[PDB]
């Protein structure tokens, strides 16, 4: 998976 | 069991990530080690989206 968190929900 | 559906869209950043609609279903093979992202198929592919954008579908 990509290290960097992903976007937050709307 | 492992049938999800879209919450949002997501456009992919990359890094085997993977572009879903919202309203589309999906099937989850698992999770990264936070949690935070999910490894899925749909029918354009496989790789990772966010986990909370997704919930079960029956």
């Amino acid at each position: 998976a990509p290290t960097y968190s992903p976007p937050l929900p709307p | 069991p492992n049938l999800f559906v879209a919450l949002y869209d997501f456009v992919a950043s990359g890094d085997n990530t993977l572009s879903i609609t919202k309203g589309e279903k999906l099937r989850v093979l698992g999770y990264n080690q936070t949690g935070e992202w999910c490894e899925a198929q749909t029918k354009n592919g496989q790789g990772w989206v966010p986990s909370n954008y997704i919930t079960p579908v029956n």
